[PDB]
């Protein structure tokens, strides 16, 4: 608050203007990073009420639909597994400025993408989203990695088991 | 106002139902990139000193 | 990466410090709502599409390209066998045409 | 195929 200092300081540029350019940089990054999750779905796709996803019990990666926090269970873990004085920082003269988007908004988009992918063929990335049974959608992926698409269906239960188990092991592992 | 995230809807998923496109349109679209700044230089004995 | 939607090609155009890319990309537009069978069951042989997806308007099943509706009759020439129908989750019974038979004269 | 043609 020193007046006399504030007079002596009348000799230089207001260089924290340039800091603010980084800050909006960060904000547009925070958009850009997930514009595919955001902008490339201007359609906010909801998950369907149906859950007949070929036996692939991926429930825990969806938003927890009952909860106020619309995060996934796993997202809720992740949010807690990060170890998340600011009021002193403020009065000392240093100020955080809040995110442009809340984690609820962000998680709503993440939900939108989980939904789009599972509900629909990847043409939703081309905007012309199309429904498709999830099994078919995976069979094309196998053909994409040069495995003949009969092999998925011939073993679909085994894949679904393996998948569910692996997701299991992940969220177990995310306990530490 | 509290901004809207987008347009809410849902894809009509079902364990048997496909959609396939019919008529199509060629998008033409522009993407833009910078390739150089302007080249500059500073003799200290002009800038720092006259 | 090269524009949005399925990329065909791009052209450069110069700019005072940069480049403009015109991207030519395919976008599918109008569409339909149908049932897809995961595979077709024939005389015990499962059949699978050599390239596409099985679709139906309800009267009959047709195999089509993935990205533009253009049905053709499901046949040996365009489907391949892979073991018995019983293994598939939800296979559907149909004929498979085969072109050979008019040649048997 | 020849077995088929017979
Ligand atoms: C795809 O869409 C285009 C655009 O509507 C169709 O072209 C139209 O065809 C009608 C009848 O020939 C004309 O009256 C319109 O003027 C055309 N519009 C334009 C801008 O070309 C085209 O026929 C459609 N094709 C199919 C088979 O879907
Ligand atoms: C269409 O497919 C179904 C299921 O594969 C067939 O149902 C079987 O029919 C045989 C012969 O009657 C029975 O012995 C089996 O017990 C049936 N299985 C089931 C799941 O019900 C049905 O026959 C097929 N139709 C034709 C014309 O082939
Ligand atoms: C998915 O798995 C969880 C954890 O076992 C279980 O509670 C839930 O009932 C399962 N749901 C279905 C339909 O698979
Ligand atoms: C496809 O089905 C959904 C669900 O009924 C419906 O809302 C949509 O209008 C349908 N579109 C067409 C053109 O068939
Ligand atoms: C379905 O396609 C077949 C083959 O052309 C045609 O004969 C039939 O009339 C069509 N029916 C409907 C309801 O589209
Ligand atoms: C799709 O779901 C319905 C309702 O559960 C069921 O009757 C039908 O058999 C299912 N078909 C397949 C093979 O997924």
């Amino acid at each position: 608050d020193s007046t006399e200092c504030s007079n002596l300081l009348l000799q230089y540029g207001s260089f924290c203007t340039q800091l603010n350019r980084a800050l909006t940089g960060i904000a547009v990054e925070q958009d850009k990073n997930t514009q595919e999750v955001f902008a490339q779905v201007k359609q906010i796709y909801k998950t369907p009420p149906i859950k007949d996803f070929g036996g692939f019990n991926f429930s825990q990666i969806l938003p927890d639909p009952s909860k106020p926090s619309k995060r996934s269970f796993i997202e809720d873990l992740l949010f807690n597994k990060v170890t998340l004085l600011i009021c002193a920082q403020k009065f000392n003269g240093l100020t955080v400025l809040p995110p442009l988007l809340t984690d609820e908004m962000i998680a709503q988009y993440t939900s939108a993408l989980l939904a789009g992918t599972i509900t629909s063929g990847w043409t939703f990335g081309a905007g012309a989203a199309l429904q498709i049974p999830f099994a078919m959608q995976m069979a094309y992926r196998f053909n994409g990695i040069g495995v003949t698409q009969n092999v998925l269906y011939e073993n679909q239960k085994l894949i679904a088991n393996q998948f569910n188990s692996a997701i299991g092991k992940i969220q177990d592992s995310l306990s530490s | 106002y509290t901004m809207s995230l987008g347009a809410e809807n849902s894809v009509a998923y079902s364990n048997n139902s496909i959609a396939i496109p019919t008529n199509f349109t060629i998008s033409v679209t522009t993407e833009i990139l910078p390739v150089s700044m302007t080249k500059t230089s500073v003799d200290c004995t002009m800038y720092i000193c006259g | 990466f090269c524009g949005k939607g399925y990329h065909l090609m791009s052209f450069p155009q110069s700019a005072p410090h940069g480049v403009v890319f015109l991207h030519v990309t395919y976008v599918p537009a109008q569409e339909k709502n149908f049932t897809t069978a995961p595979a077709i069951c024939h005389d015990g042989k499962a059949h699978f599409p050599r390239e596409g997806v099985f679709v139906s308007n309800g009267t009959h099943w047709f195999v089509t390209q993935r990205n533009f509706y253009e049905p053709q009759i499901i046949t040996t020439d365009n489907t391949f066998v892979s073991g018995n129908c019983d293994v598939v989750i939800g296979i559907v019974n149909n004929t498979v045409y085969d072109p050979l038979q008019p040649e048997l004269d």
